[PDB]
Order: structure tokens, then C-alpha cells, then sequence
């Protein structure tokens, strides 16, 4: 029943982002001394459905001179990549057990910028194209440091297999072994998804929104698996699933908290942040985490 | 140039070890401790001849020795062994480290029996 | 640019060539060519102007295409024999692709079109480096695999190069295009003897490099890039024009000058292989090179052209920078014919 | 041209990566290790011309191992004759080649 | 037999190369090259080259064609030749690639020097003036 | 108060429980009540192939115990 | 097969949802009525390209750590990271990271 | 020699021919070079993986790296040429003539 | 200021020690798994040789039955000059078998996730 | 002495990230050559059996080569158990 497995992996993610919209709106409402939506539905529970119905029946403003090809393609690529990133995730058993799971996710993330580039280029506006170029530059800039931090952390694991991350953290979380890399990784995940304080930018807009929120949840789930390792009992994986979901929810709520707490950067300020604070520390800590298992004779097994 | 020589189908018949990979993994350590000599003779013949057709008798010997090993286990330590390989069969990686207790039971059983 | 950066780039060009000449693995030879290409571009673009940028772009395009063809030939040869060592080609298709790539790197016809373009675009120092040092690596690779080359294709390209250089130099008033076409003709002379004797190829390369170094240094000293500009040199420094005229006589292969040594030897070598017609056509075609060298010699030292009034001011000043190796280059490119048998040193 | 600095200094800058039968990591053999080993041992010191003329048996076996042209020709001939006979109706494949055999470990 | 899936992949690769080799509207040529690169990564991955296929698909597609499109935006028979044995408890491709640090010292030295020189050359070329 | 947020969060929790849990159960159903066998490295693949061959029903997970050794 | 089926399913679901989104509001009738070329962003893209290449060089590190030649691989990995840092420093001091 | 290798070589030849027509858009020339290196990578990887030559698993990576560096240089050159004319048209580089 | 850095360094050191212990244990467990595989290997090698030879024999018998009337055909003629044993390809063993097991033997490991 | 301390103190102000990065990189370069456990890592790597131990054909002239895995002679892994 592989089709059933695919559908039961994909539909719940879309429902989760649908209600993530509500959870974010209500959490920021209560952090702003007010309440979020609590009218449409018993506790706002019907708000995402109302928003979806309103958006799906509204006139689609095709630019009437743009390239229809790229205009259609960009949301397709966005959703396809956002849903594909969830394939190799081991909670605890992955849908598609791969040897180079981390590498596959890195490659998909690298593809993710084509949607931004095509949406900007097919918008038929100079200002929108400038904004798209700025966003693409920020994204590639921060994916450099994501890649380096990721390989440095995986040096403690022995491979690119995502399931082994459960075994690596059977006694202690990876947060304690390397918290500085975790801090820079968290900030880089914030800057990748164009989230505050790095947010400097009817139907297709809804698909773009769904892709972005799916990416947010996916990044937080990957962070939880990578740095906050839940203990997995082979004879009852429900405990691991519960722990993983709880940690993912905590990290997503932390993104909402950060968006509610801080002002935003300038473009040159976040470029300077990356290239002159995160890259040097990332390189130094990469050297440190290369040398540490050799110094301490604690190299992980798999080769 | 030339005709390749192959042994006949009757020449390749042997009493086959029909136990699964979990049973084999559960038995592997004692199997290697007990059946070392025929296995080593076969592997030495195999890297020295560089030819499968020159090593058939040694393979039949290793099959017979494995059958004898499993027959002794069946006569003496059937139930602890069944529990241990049920362990090994459950796990998807077939890890040894998850149920050391049944392994200990099987080890003490074979130590006291054989 | 920063002199330290310029020194680093020059040493990287030289290290790429040396990596090509010391390695036995095709991948390392390709890497040496890549390193040389990478460090060559800023040297050509040192004096920033649109002409130099255009020349650097043309050079990069041609050399990158040649590198891609070289890698293609390497991969085909690996497919038909799991070999990475530079020795035999092991395939007729891999040898043809390899010869094409090395001919494009050298500027042999029919891949000669970029040489006059790039040489005219860049300055005199960049042209000196381009026409002297950049021939060492492809020619070394060709010398290593010469027993594999199809003599028909190599001889066809060599004869084409000689013909094209001779005919294209006849139409030039720019000195840099004259140098480029001379380089093309000399490449043709060098590659026509590879199937028979690589020692003669190396001897021809050494003689050509000496003459080209002397010629470019004389052109830089009397800072002229045009025939009429060179016609003014006698009124300031006639000895430079006299040395230039003797160097041009040597470049034309006239005995008893040094430039007669390669062609002679090459002809000699080719007659040992019952090859008579091709050397004859080669010499008769080199007569064209001699003709346009004589035209330049007429314009430079054998006759005195009109000057300008402002030249008097230039009479009061001396060169601030002088070239240490120019006299040695002139003497070596003019007067080494008596020392010919020293070629047994396998230079 | 070629300046054999590695041979003069005994360095081995790139000789480790030239042939299949030369010290792979974890002693992993090439697919044609034996054929290449035989061809190299045949032609050592003999020189290019004599190796070309006299070691042709080993090189031909090496190329056959590398590209397997002759084996593919033979397999295609056998399968083409099989198809002709099964279309004409005088041959029937056994249950072994139809999926009804008894697989062995 | 999936009608020689390798043959279909190779033919699609050639068709994509023909499509973008006409060079209409260089963004469309780049998109044809993206599809061709995806097909080539599929060929390598289906062959069994997981790491090298992912290297192509990451480096080539996600960096190099991305930079190409960014710059443009500023302006205007099978199944037979294979093996029989296994690879042990590791993958031979990963071992051979990881040997770059123990076996390929010379390769690492020359490649690193070339990359540093490439950075320097890029700065010098784009300095302008 | 703040607990008014909890319902919506709970919904997400359920939506995030479904994939993982589902996979586990499916792995227990298509693999005979056990974990799905992992096969990297090409040796575990050979193990599964041998198990499938000796099973007799062309399923690897059907495990042949010592009762099959005669 | 399974990965191909998963990719096909994701693409198909995305396309189908996009098409229903783009065609449902098109059944009812409605009204139905430059040059500058900044150079800094090009340098950002090129710097990303070069550092991404050096990342590609660094990727086999998890497997490089089981070689029995730990001194050699440690030296070479540290060499690669040092030259990465040196590229960053050179681009920094030549005013290549400025806005 | 299988058909897959011939298909890849014919893709390389098509990319080279495209680089040779030069309709316009030196940008397209760089695209043709990049297609050529993609075909080179694919075919070298297939040959090396087929014969189990473990060490040459290095060289595709190497090739990749070097080619991309070249591309970067090429792109830089393109910009400067465009920086002179405002467009990357091939026919604009007619100042120097044989 | 000093206290924050002290806490960070201390938690780093605790994590380092814990990971040292756990990874040494993982190395020992991996060695034990490898030991078991080594112990089992000779039987697998014997079965491999027997199966390959049996499949080759079936192919040879079917070739003899098929090519009985081909004039110049020799049954079971080697393509190599050398008499040394050569490992057969995938297509030599499964050439005459059905398509599904050809796909299995070619792509089962690659396509298994 | 005074100048170097002044320079380091001036860098620790307004440039703490660079100071930390350079310190960590230098420690990564230096410490492995001084740690006593790097040789232990080398030994652990050499003790991992990836390949089948091919037996030697005995000739009566190898006292140090065991006939059985249980025999005392041959490399031991007690040190690894101790770690
Ligand atoms: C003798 C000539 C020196 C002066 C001329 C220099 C010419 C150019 C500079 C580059 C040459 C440097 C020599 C290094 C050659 C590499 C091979 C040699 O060093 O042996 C290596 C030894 O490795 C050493 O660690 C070398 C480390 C030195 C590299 C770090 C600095 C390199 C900088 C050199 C110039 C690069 C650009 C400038 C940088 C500032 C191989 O390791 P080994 O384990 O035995 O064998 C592996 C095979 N196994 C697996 C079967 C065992
Ligand atoms: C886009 C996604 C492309 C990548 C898909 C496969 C990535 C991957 O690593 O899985 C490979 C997987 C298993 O490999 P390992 O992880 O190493 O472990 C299995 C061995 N026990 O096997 C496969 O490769 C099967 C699928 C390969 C064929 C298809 C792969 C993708 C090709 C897409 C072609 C179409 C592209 C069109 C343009 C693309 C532009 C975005
Ligand atoms: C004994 C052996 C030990 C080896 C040595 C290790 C010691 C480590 C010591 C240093 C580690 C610290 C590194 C952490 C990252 C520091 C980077 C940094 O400081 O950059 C800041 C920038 O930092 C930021 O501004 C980021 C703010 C972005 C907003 C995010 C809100 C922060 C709160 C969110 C919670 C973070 C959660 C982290 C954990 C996540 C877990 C996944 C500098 O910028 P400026 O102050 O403006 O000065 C620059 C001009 N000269
Ligand atoms: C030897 C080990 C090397 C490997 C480890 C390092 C890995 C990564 C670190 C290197 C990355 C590249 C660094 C590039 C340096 C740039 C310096 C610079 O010019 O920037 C200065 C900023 O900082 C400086 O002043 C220059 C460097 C000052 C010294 C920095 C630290 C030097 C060494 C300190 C530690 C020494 C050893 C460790 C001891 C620590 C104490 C225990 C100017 O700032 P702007 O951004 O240009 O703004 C202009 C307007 N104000």
C-alpha cells in the first residue's frame, strides 16, 4: 500500500499548515495582549476552512501580458519541493529510507530558488524582478552556511542517513555536543524561509503560502531530528512520534515568538551578518568538529 | 576460442541450509567458532584456485558441517535459540544489542549442554 | 593591478604549464591546462580597455572549447582502454579529437582565426607572453603522443597553417597581426616534423621563441604598434632599427642567420623519409613571410621616412626601463648557425 | 616535453590513479583486474612497438572484458535464433526460464 | 523489462540538448538545460551512482544554472553489461570518492590552489576601472 | 486566556501524528508483523534475496526456523 | 520505482490543485476588464558559486574519517578549510563584501 | 559499445555544434559549454562506475569543480563585455577584424 | 560574562565525554556485527558459486537445444583466448530468463527504499 | 609583549567573533598533534574488519599465525574493550 502511505503522509501535512495559519495568528494575538480569531468556528477552528473557500473562489489576476508557462510552473515547483522534502524524514520510520537522505534534502532545498526566480522574471515588472533578485541572493547566501553547518554536525553521525541520527542521540541530545552550530543553524533556517527578522519581501498565492508554511514546519522538524534526538523504542514507535511532533510544534511556536519579538534587518545588514559573522565561525567550528573525533578517539562507526 | 567446461546439474546438488538470515545471524558467532576448519579450507581453496569449479567439494563440506551444527543446536538448545532468533528477526537492522537477555540465555544453554 | 597579484598570476600560469609537462596522468594534464587558462585571463586584461576585454573573451571561449574537446578525447580513450597514462591513444576517434583540441590550443589552421584577433586586442607584453609561453604545454603533449597521430591530418594542418600565415601576413599594416601570422606559420613548420622527429620540433620552438622575444622586446623599446609608427624610429634610435632589420632577416630564414637553422634541419629530416614535395611547397610558401618581412625592413631601416617636429623633444630623454635579456636574445636569434650540431643535446 | 620529476625523486604524484590493478582502497578489485594485470605484465619493459605487436592476445582479452562486444553479439545471436524458433513453433522454453523453477539459496 | 528505461532517459537527454541547442530566448535554453540536467541526474542515479548523481543535481542545477539564470535576469542493450557480485557492507563509490583525502593529496593541492586563484582572478576581472 | 490557543495546536498535533504512525503500521502490515528490513550496502540486499528464495512463497519476511533443517 | 511514484504523486497533486484553483473562479463571468544592472549582486552570486564548489569538495568528509591515514586526511581537510577561509579573507580585504 | 554512450556523445556533438553556430547571445555560448561538460560528467561517471575503478570516482567531482570555476570566469567576462555595450550580442564584437 | 562562557564550555565538555563513550560503544557493536558477517561469509560464497554454475549449466543446455541447426555454431564456445575463469555478466546468467527477474537482478537493490 | 596584549584586547572589543573564530581554528590545527588519543583512533580504524580475513596456507613456519580464532596468538582487541 505505497499509494496509501504517500497520501497519508501528504494530506496531513497540508492540514497541518492550514491550522498552522490559525495557530500563528492566535499566538501572536495573545502575545499582543489580545485574542486571535475566535468567532468563525468554536474557537476559530473554522477560520482556515473559511479562508480556503474565500481564496479558491476569488478571481485570479493573471497579469494579461506575462508568460503563462512560468506563471503556472512556479507554484507547481514550490508545492512539489515542499511535499518532497517530507519523504526522507524518519518519524521514526521514513517513507523512503535513503542512504544519502541529508544530501537529497540539500539538493531539493537548492532547487527551491527556481520558483522565486521564475515568479520574479514572469511578473513583468522591474521592481518585482529586483525584489526577486534580492531574495535569491539572500537565499543562496544562507544555504552556503546551512550546508557547512550540516556537514559539520553530521561528522558526529558517521553518514548522511537520517535514521542514524536517532542512534547517535540515544543517550544525549546533539544540542549539548554543539550548541553554537545549533544557534547559527536556527538563525540560518529563519533567514532561509524569509521569516522575520529576515522578511524583506488568489489561487497561486494560496499555493505559494502553503509551500512556504510547509517549508517552515519541515525545517523545524529537521531541526528537531538533528539536534533534539528522541529516544526510539523499536516495539512502540508511537512514543517517538509523539516526542518528535511535540518538539516540532515547540520549534514552530518559537518561530512565531521570534516573529512577534523583534524588528527586521536591512538587506546589507543581514548580508554582513552572514558573510562576516556566521561564515568565519562556521569555518572555524567545521575545523573543530573535523578534528575533535580524531583528538578524542570518538569517530562514529559507519563507513 | 575453446569450450568452457561446466559441472553437470547433478554435480551441483547438496543438502541445502534452509534457515533464514535471522537464524543465521543469531547462530553466526558459535557457528564460526565451531565450523572454522571446513570454512577456512574452502576460503583458502577459493582465493588460491580463483575458480568456482575447483572448489565444489569444499563447499559441500561446509554445507554438511553447517547442517551438523544446526542439528546439534536443534537437539540441545531449541527453545532459547528460537527466542533469540525471534529477537533478531523482529528488528529491521537485525541488531544484536536490543535483547542481550535471550542471547545470554542461549549462550548459557549451549555452554552447559555442548 | 597589484604587483604581488601580477607575480602570483604569472607564477600560476607557469605552474600550470609545468604541471602539464611533469605529469603522467591525463586528468593532471587537463588540470594544468585549466590552471593556465584561469591565470592567463587577467594578464591579457591587465591594461583595462574594451579591446583587451574582447580579446580575453575570445581567448577564453576558444581555450575552454579546446579543453572540453580534450576531456572528451580523454574519456573516449578511457572507454576503449581503461588507461589514464599519457602514452598511446588506443582509438582512432580519440586521437582525432585530441589532435583537434591541441591544434585549437596552439592556433593551427583551421583553428587559427583567434590568434590575430587576440594578439591585436592585447598589449605588447601580453602578446609576448601569449605567443611565447603558451605554446610549451600543447607542444609537449603533442611530442608525447606523436607516435599516435595520423600523419595525414597533422601534415594537412601544418601545410594549411604555413599557407595561411604566409597569405595573411601579406595584408597587414599592424605589427601585432604580423606577429600573429608569423606565429601561425611557425606553428605549421613545427607540427610538420612531429611525426618524424620531435627533436626538430623542440629546436624549431626554441629558435622561434628566441626570435619572437627579441622582436617583441624591440617593439616595446621603440613603442610602436603600427608600420608608420615604426617608420619614425630611425630619427631617435637608428641602432634599434638596424637590429630590428637584422632580426627580420633572421626571421625570414635567410642564411647565414639563425632562423635558417630550423627549416633547413626540418627539410633535411623530411627528406630522410622520402618526403620531397611537401618540404618544397613549405619553402616556397615561406617566401611570402620573407616578402612581408622585407617590406617591414624597407619601412624601418633601409629607407628614412618623414618625421615630425615634436620628435626633437624626445631626443632629450632616455628610457627609464631597460631590458636585460634583449642583447642576448638578439645575438642568439642572429648568430648561432655555426653551433647547429649542438641540437644533439636533445634541447 | 615530459620531465619525469616523479621518477627522479620517487614521489608518486599521480601514478596511483593510472591503472585498475593498483592498490584500490579496501582492496576492492576492478571488474577487469586480471586481464589488465596480464596485459601489463606481458608488455613491461618490452616497449610500445613490440608490446603492440606481441601482446595482442592479452590486450584483446582486456578489451573484450572492458566492452564485452563479442559476448553481446553471441547473446543476441542466441536470442534471435530462439525468437525465430519460438515464432515458428518448434521450441518451448523450460519452466526454469519461465519463472516456475525452484530457487536455490 | 521496463522497455530499456536507460534508452528512454538517454533519448530524452538528447532531445533536451537539441531543444536548447537551438538557443531560443536564452531563459528557455536554460530551462531546457535544467530539464536535461535532471534527466542526466536520473541516468546516473538509475545506474547506481547515488552520490555522484546527487552532486550533479546539487552543484550543477542548484548553484551553476541558478547563477546563470540570475545573471541572465539582470540583463534583458542495457541490463547486460552489469556485475554479479556484491560490494560488502559499504558502497564502493563512497569509498572511492572519500579516498580523495588519503590518496588524492596532489589532486586536493592543485584543486585548492586553482579555486583560490579563481577567486583572485574573478576579483581582478570584475574590478573594472 | 492563553489556553484558548490549545485547541488549534492540538489539531496540528493530530495532523502531525498521522504520517509517522501510519508508516509504522503499514510497515507492520506489508512486512509480516515486523519492522521493514533495511538494506543499504548490498549485503543486506543479498540477505533479503536469499530469504525470499528459501521462503517458498516469494516473500522474504516469511522466516524459516530450525524446523526446516531436518 | 517508489521514489518515482512519490515524485509523480507530488507533482500531480500540486498541478491538479493549481488547475482547480485557476479554473474554479473562471466559470462565473466577471468584468474581465531596468538598465542599471547592479554589480554587487553579480559578485554575491559568483561568491556563492565558488564557495558552493568548495563545499562540493568538502562533502566526502563523513566517509574520509575511516582511512587509517588519519594524519594525512586531517591535514588535507584542514588545508581545504584554510584555503576556504583564505578566499573569504581575500574577498573581504579587497572590498568585495561591501554594499 | 552500447547505445547509451553513443547517445551521450551525440548530445556532446549537438552542444558543440550549438556553440559553433553563434546565432547571438554569448550567454548561449556559455550554456553550450555547460551542456558539453554535463555530458562529459555523465559519460565519465557511467564508464567509471561500470568498470568498478574505485579511485576514478574522484575525477567527475574534480571535473565538475573545475568546469564550474571556468563558468564563473566566463560569466564575469560576459558582464564586462555587456558593460561596454548594454547587451551580450555576439555581433557586437566586430571591432577587431582579421 | 565569565559565568556564561563557563556554563557553555562545561556543557560542551559533558557532551563531548558522553559522545566519546557512546561512539566507542558503537564502534565495538559494529565490529561485532562485522564478525558475524565474516563468520557467515563462506556458506554464502559456496551457495553463490553453486547457483551461478547451475544457472550457467541451464543456459548451456538450452543453447545446445536451440542452436542445433545453426551451421557454424559451436555450443559453449568461449569468447576469450585465455582458459582462465571469467566472471559472467548479468546478461550471461539472466539472458534467457523472464523479464521480471531480469529487472529484479538489475535494479532491485537500486530501487529498494 | 605590551603591544601584542594591547592588540588582542583591542580585537576582543568590537571584533569578538573574529577572535573566537581564529582561536577555535588554531586550536583545531594544534590540538590533534598533542592529544594521546589520535593513535587510539588510528588503531580503532585499523581494527574494523570490512573484508574477509583470507587464511594463509600453512607451511609449518608460522608460530605467530593461529590455526583457530580461539588460539592465543594473533592481534587482540582487549584494549578496545577497555576504552
Ligand atoms: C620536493 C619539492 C618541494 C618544492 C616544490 C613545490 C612544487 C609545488 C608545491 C606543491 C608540492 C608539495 C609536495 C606535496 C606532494 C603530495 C604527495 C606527498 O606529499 O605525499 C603525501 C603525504 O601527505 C602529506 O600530508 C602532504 C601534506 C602537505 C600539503 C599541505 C600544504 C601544501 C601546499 C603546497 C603548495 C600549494 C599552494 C600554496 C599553499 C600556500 C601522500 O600521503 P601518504 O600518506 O604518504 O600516501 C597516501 C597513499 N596511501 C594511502 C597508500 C598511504
Ligand atoms: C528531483 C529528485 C531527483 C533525485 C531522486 C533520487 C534521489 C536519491 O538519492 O534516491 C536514489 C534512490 C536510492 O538511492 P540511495 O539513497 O543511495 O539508497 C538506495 C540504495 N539502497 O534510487 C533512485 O535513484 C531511484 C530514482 C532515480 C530515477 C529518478 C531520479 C530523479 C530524476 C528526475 C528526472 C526528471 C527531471 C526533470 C527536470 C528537473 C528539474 C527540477
Ligand atoms: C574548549 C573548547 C571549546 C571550543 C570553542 C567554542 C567556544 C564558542 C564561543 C563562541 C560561540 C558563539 C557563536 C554563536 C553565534 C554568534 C554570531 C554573532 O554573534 O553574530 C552577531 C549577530 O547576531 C544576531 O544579530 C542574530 C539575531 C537574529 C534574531 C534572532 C533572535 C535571537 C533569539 C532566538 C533564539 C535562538 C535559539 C538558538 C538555539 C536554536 C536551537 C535549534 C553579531 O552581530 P552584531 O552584534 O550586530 O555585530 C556585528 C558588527 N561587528
Ligand atoms: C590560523 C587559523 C586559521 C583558521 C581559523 C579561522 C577560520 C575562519 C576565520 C577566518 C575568516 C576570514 C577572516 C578575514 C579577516 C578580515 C579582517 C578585516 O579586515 O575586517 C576588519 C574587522 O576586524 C578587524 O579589525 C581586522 C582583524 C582584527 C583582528 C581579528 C583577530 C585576529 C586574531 C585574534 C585571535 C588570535 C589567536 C587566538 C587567541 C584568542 C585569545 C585566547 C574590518 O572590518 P570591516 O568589515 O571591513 O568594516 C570596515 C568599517 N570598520
Amino acid at each position: 500500500m505505497f499509494m496509501i502511505n504517500i497520501l497519508s503522509l501528504i494530506i496531513p501535512i497540508l492540514l497541518a499548515v492550514a491550522f498552522l495559519t490559525l495557530v500563528e495568528r492566535k499566538v501572536l494575538g495573545y502575545m499582543q495582549l489580545r485574542k486571535g480569531p475566535n468567532v468563525v468556528g468554536p474557537y476559530g477552528l473554522l477560520q482556515p476552512i473559511a479562508d480556503a473557500l474565500k481564496l479558491f473562489t476569488k478571481e485570479p489576476l493573471r497579469p494579461a501580458t506575462s508568460s503563462i508557462s512560468m506563471f503556472i510552473i512556479a507554484p507547481i515547483l514550490a508545492l512539489s519541493l515542499a511535499l518532497t522534502m517530507w519523504v526522507p524524514l524518519p518519524m521514526p520510520y521514513p517513507l523512503i529510507n535513503m542512504n544519502l537522505g541529508v544530501l537529497f534534502m540539500l539538493a531539493m532545498s537548492s532547487l527551491a530558488v527556481y520558483s522565486i526566480l521564475w515568479s520574479g522574471w514572469a511578473s513583468n515588472s522591474k521592481y518585482a524582478l529586483i525584489g526577486a533578485l534580492r531574495a535569491v541572493a539572500q537565499t543562496i547566501s544562507y544555504e552556503v552556511t546551512l550546508a557547512i553547518i550540516l556537514l559539520s554536525v553530521l561528522l558526529m553521525n558517521g553518514s548522511y542517513t537520517l535514521s542514524t541520527l536517532i542512534t547517535t542521540q540515544e543517550h544525549i541530545w546533539m544540542i549539548f555536543t554543539s550548541w553554537p552550530l545549533a544557534m547559527m543553524w536556527f538563525i540560518s533556517t529563519l533567514a532561509e524561509t524569509n521569516r522575520a527578522p529576515f522578511d524583506l519581501t488568489a489561487g497561486p498565492f494560496a499555493m505559494f503560502f502553503m509551500a512556504e508554511y510547509a517549508n517552515i514546519i519541515m525545517m523545524n522538524a529537521f531541526t528537531a531530528i538533528l539536534f533534539l534526538g528522541a529516544s526510539h523504542d523499536p516495539h512502540t514507535p508511537e512514543l517517538y512520534t509523539i516526542n518528535f511532533v511535540l518538539k516540532t510544534l515547540a520549534l514552530t511556536i518559537t518561530f512565531l515568538w521570534i516573529r512577534a519579538s523583534y524588528p527586521r534587518f536591512r538587506y546589507d545588514q543581514l548580508m554582513h551578518l552572514l558573510w562576516k559573522s556566521f561564515l568565519p565561525l562556521t569555518l572555524a567550528l567545521c575545523m573543530w568538529h573535523i578534528s575533535l573525533p580524531i583528538m578524542t578517539a570518538s569517530i562514529p562507526p559507519q563507513s | 576460442p575453446g569450450i568452457v567446461e561446466l559441472p553437470t546439474l547433478e554435480d551441483l546438488k547438496v543438502q541445502e541450509v534452509k534457515v533464514s538470515s535471522s537464524v543465521l545471524k543469531a547462530a553466526a558467532h558459535h557457528y564460526g567458532a565451531q565450523c572454522d576448519k571446513p570454512n577456512k579450507e574452502f576460503m583458502l581453496c577459493r582465493w588460491e584456485e580463483k575458480d568456482p569449479r575447483r572448489c565444489l567439494e569444499e563447499g559441500k563440506l561446509v554445507n554438511q558441517c553447517a547442517l551438523d551444527f544446526f542439528r546439534q543446536i536443534k537437539r540441545h538448545c531449541a527453545e532459547p535459540f528460537t527466542e533469540y532468533w525471534t529477537c533478531i528477526d523482529y528488528s529491521g537492522l537485525q541488531l544484536f544489542r536490543h535483547c542481550r537477555k535471550q542471547q545470554a540465555k542461549f549462550d548459557e544453554c549451549v555452554l552447559d549442554k555442548l | 593591478m597589484n604587483p604581488i597579484i601580477y607575480t602570483t598570476l604569472i607564477m600560476t600560469v607557469m605552474s600550470g604549464t609545468m604541471l602539464v609537462m611533469i605529469s603522467s596522468h591525463w586528468l593532471l594534464i587537463w588540470i594544468g591546462f585549466e590552471m593556465n587558462l584561469l591565470a592567463m585571463i587577467p594578464v591579457l586584461m591587465k591594461n583595462f580597455n574594451p579591446r583587451a576585454t574582447e580579446a580575453a573573451t575570445k581567448y577564453f571561449l576558444t581555450q575552454a572549447t579546446a579543453s572540453m574537446m580534450l576531456m572528451m578525447a580523454i574519456i573516449i580513450n578511457l572507454l576503449y582502454s581503461g588507461q589514464w597514462t599519457i602514452t598511446k591513444m588506443f582509438n582512432p576517434v580519440a586521437m582525432t579529437m585530441m589532435t583537434m583540441a591541441l591544434a585549437m590550443k596552439l592556433g593551427l589552421s583551421p583553428f587559427h582565426f583567434w590568434v590575430p584577433e587576440v594578439t591585436q586586442g592585447i598589449s605588447l607584453q601580453a602578446g609576448l607572453l601569449l605567443l611565447t609561453w603558451q605554446k610549451l604545454a600543447p607542444l609537449s603533449v603533442l611530442c608525447q603522443i606523436s607516435q599516435s597521430i595520423n600523419p595525414n591530418l597533422m601534415l594537412t594542418m601544418a601545410m594549411l597553417s604555413i599557407l595561411i600565415g604566409g597569405w595573411g601576413g601579406l595584408n597587414q599594416t599592424q605589427l601585432r597581426k604580423i606577429m600573429a601570422y608569423s606565429s601561425i606559420a611557425h606553428m605549421g613548420w613545427m607540427t610538420a616534423v612531429l611525426p618524424y622527429n620531435t627533436t626538430m620540433t623542440i629546436l624549431n620552438l626554441l629558435i622561434y621563441i628566441t626570435m619572437t622575444l627579441a622582436m617583441f622586446m624591440l617593439l616595446i623599446h621603440s613603442s610602436a604598434t603600427t608600420t608608420l609608427s615604426l617608420s619614425h624610429t630611425w630619427n631617435k634610435m637608428p641602432v634599434i632599427t638596424s637590429l630590428m632589420m637584422v632580426t627580420l632577416l633572421s626571421m625570414g630564414g635567410l642564411p647565414p642567420l639563425s632562423g635558417f637553422m630550423p627549416k633547413w634541419m626540418i627539410i633535411q629530416e623530411m627528406t630522410k623519409n622520402e618526403s620531397i614535395i611537401m618540404p618544397t611547397l613549405m619553402a616556397m610558401t615561406a617566401l611570402l613571410n620573407l616578402y612581408f618581412y622585407m617590406r617591414l625592413a624597407y619601412s624601418s631601416s633601409l629607407t628614412m621616412f618623414p618625421s615630425t617636429n615634436n620628435m626633437k623633444m624626445k631626443w632629450q630623454f632616455e628610457h627609464t626601463k631597460q631590458m636585460k635579456l634583449l642583447p642576448t636574445m638578439i645575438v642568439l636569434s642572429t648568430l648561432v648557425l655555426p653551433m647547429t650540431p649542438a641540437l644533439s643535446s636533445l634541447n | 616535453p615530459f620531465f619525469d620529476v616523479q621518477k627522479r625523486l620517487g614521489l608518486d604524484l599521480d601514478r596511483w590513479m593510472t591503472i585498475q590493478s593498483a592498490e584500490q582502497p579496501h582492496k576492492i578489485p576492478g571488474r577487469c583486474h586480471a586481464f589488465e594485470k596480464e596485459w601489463i605484465e606481458c608488455a613491461h619493459g618490452i616497449g610500445g612497438i613490440r608490446a603492440e605487436k606481441e601482446c595482442k592476445i592479452e590486450f584483446d582479452d582486456f578489451v573484450e572484458c572492458l566492452l564485452r562486444q563479442k559476448t553481446m553479439k553471441r547473446l543476441s545471436a542466441i536470442k534471435r535464433q530462439r525468437d525465430k524458433l519460438i515464432k515458428e513453433g518448434k521450441y518451448t522454453p523450460p519452466p526454469h526460464h519461465l519463472g516456475k523453477e525452484d530457487p536455490r539459496p | 523489462m521496463t522497455m530499456y528505461i536507460a534508452f528512454i532517459l538517454s533519448t530524452i537527454f538528447v532531445i533536451g540538448f537539441v531543444g536548447f541547442s537551438s538557443k531560443p530566448s536564452p531563459i528557455y535554453g536554460g530551462l531546457g538545460l535544467i530539464v536535461s540536467g535532471g534527466v542526466g541526474c536520473g541516468i546516473v542515479l538509475n545506474f547506481g551512482g547515488s552520490f555522484l548523481g546527487l552532486m550533479v543535481f546539487l552543484i550543477y542545477l542548484g548553484g551553476m544554472l541558478v547563477v546563470f539564470g540570475y545573471t541572465t535576469a539582470m540583463a534583458t542493450g542495457d541490463w547486460v553489461i552489469y556485475d554479479t557480485g556484491d560490494s560488502g557492507f559499504f558502497s564502493e563509490e563512497a569509498m572511492g570518492i572519500a579516498a580523495l583525502y588519503s590518496y588524492g593529496t596532489w589532486l586536493v593541492i592543485v584543486t585548492g590552489w586553482s579555486l583560490l586563484i579563481g577567486v583572485v582572478v574573478i576579483m581582478e576581472i570584475t574590478r573594472g576601472n | 486566556m492563553w489556553f484558548e490557543i490549545l485547541p488549534g495546536i492540538a489539531v496540528m498535533a493530530a495532523c502531525l501524528f498521522i504520517p509517522g504512525m501510519a508508516t509504522a503500521h503499514i510497515h507492520k502490515f506489508t512486512n509480516g508483523g515486523k519492522e521493514k528490513r533495511v538494506a543499504h550496502f548490498s549485503y543486506q540486499w543479498n540477505l533479503m534475496e536469499r530469504d525470499r528464495r528459501i521462503s517458498g512463497v516469494n516473500r522474504y519476511h516469511v522466516t524459516k526456523g530450525l524446523e526446516n533443517i531436518d | 520505482m517508489n521514489i518515482m511514484l512519490t515524485l509523480l504523486t507530488n507533482v500531480t497533486l500540486a498541478s491538479l490543485l493549481v488547475l482547480i484553483a485557476f479554473w474554479l473562479p473562471q466559470l462565473n463571468a466577471y468584468s474581465e476588464k531596468r538598465l542599471p544592472f547592479s554589480m554587487k549582486f553579480f559578485l554575491v552570486a559568483i561568491t556563492f558559486l565558488l564557495f558552493d564548489l568548495e563545499i562540493a569538495l568538502l562533502l566526502p568528509l563523513p566517509w574520509a574519517s575511516q582511512t587509517n591515514n588519519l594524519k594525512t586526511m586531517l591535514t588535507m581537510a584542514l588545508f581545504l578549510l584554510i584555503l576556504l577561509a583564505a578566499s573569504l579573507a581575500y574577498e573581504w580585504t579587497q572590498k568585495g563584501l561591501e554594499w | 559499445m552500447p547505445l547509451v554512450y553513443m547517445n551521450i556523445i551525440m548530445a556532446f556533438a549537438i552542444a558543440l555544434a550549438g556553440l559553433l553556430m553563434y546565432r547571438s547571445h554569448l550567454m548561449s555560448s556559455l550554456l553550450c559549454l555547460e551542456g558539453m561538460m554535463l555530458s562529459l560528467f555523465i559519460m565519465s561517471t557511467l564508464i567509471i562506475l561500470n568498470t568498478h575503478f574505485t579511485l576514478a570516482n574522484m575525477m567527475p567531482i574534480i571535473l565538475l569543480v573545475f568546469a564550474a570555476c571556468e563558468a564563473a570566469l566566463g560569466l564575469s567576462l560576459l558582464v564586462m563585455v555587456s558593460n561596454t555595450y548594454g547587451t551580450d550580442y555576439v555581433q557586437n564584437l566586430n571591432l577587431l577584424q582579421c | 560574562g565569565y559565568s556564561m562562557f563557563a556554563v557553555g564550555i562545561g556543557t560542551l565538555l559533558f557532551g563531548y565525554w558522553s559522545m566519546m563513550k557512546w561512539n566507542r560503544e558503537r564502534r565495538r557493536l559494529q565490529i561485532e556485527d562485522f564478525e558475524a558477517r565474516i563468520a557467515l561469509m563462506p556458506l554464502f560464497q559456496a551457495e553463490k558459486d553453486r547457483r551461478v554454475l547451475q544457472m550457467l549449466r541451464e543456459n548451456l543446455e538450452e543453447e545446445a537445444i536451440i542452436m542445433k541447426d545453426v551451421p557454424d555454431w559451436k555450443v559453449g564456445e568461449s569468447v576469450f583466448h585465455t582458459t582462465r575463469w571469467v566472471t559472467p555478466m548479468m546478461g550471461e546468467l539472466y539472458g534467457l530468463r523472464t523479464n521480471e527477474e531480469i529487472l529484479s537482478a538489475t535494479y532491485g537493490f537500486i530501487w529498494y527504499t | 609583549a605590551g603591544r601584542i596584549a594591547s592588540f588582542l584586547k583591542n580585537a576582543w572589543a568590537k571584533e569578538p567573533v573574529l577572535v573566537a573564530s581564529f582561536a577555535i581554528g588554531g586550536l583545531a590545527i594544534i590540538l590533534p598533534s598533542l592529544s594521546p588519543y589520535t593513535n587510539y583512533a588510528i588503531r580503532i580504524n585499523r581494527a574494523t574488519p570490512y573484508n574477509y580475513p583470507v587464511p594463509l596456507r600453512d607451511d609449518g613456519n608460522m608460530p605467530d599465525v593461529p590455526s583457530h580464532p580461539q588460539d592465543p596468538q594473533g592481534p587482540s582487541l582487549e584494549w578496545l574493550k577497555n576504552l
